[PDB]
């Protein structure tokens, strides 16, 4: 039933793109958490240097 | 009593209510086939040859 066979193959690789869609969205958000971790400490560093100045 | 049966088995009304049913029947059944219209999308968006290697 090679028609149906390649159709299962069509539906088979139909998921793989969707898994990759997830993985890249995960990686993108992990990177954007880190920018709030690193960014948040930089912000406070700026305020004590303001305390030194005044 | 034959008069009272013939008032309400009137062939003027038998033929009306029989024609009305048939129109609604073809209305509903064709409204089931457009309810299965999506095969035209499935057969279109996926045409993937590459799996002949996978075969």
């Amino acid at each position: 039933e090679k028609t149906r066979a390649k159709n299962f193959l069509i539906q088979y690789k139909s998921y793989n793109a969707k898994i990759d869609r997830s993985n890249n969205i995960r990686s993108k958000i992990e990177r954007q958490i880190q920018a709030i971790e690193e960014g948040q400490l930089i912000s406070q560093t700026g305020s004590i240097f303001e305390g030194i100045r005044d | 009593e034959l008069k009272y049966i013939a008032t309400e088995a009137s062939p003027a009304k038998v033929a009306e209510i029989a024609e009305d049913s048939d129109v609604y029947v073809s209305e509903i059944e064709e409204a089931a086939d457009i309810l299965a219209g999506d095969p035209e999308i499935d057969l279109g968006i996926d045409v993937t040859d590459e799996l002949n290697q996978l075969e």
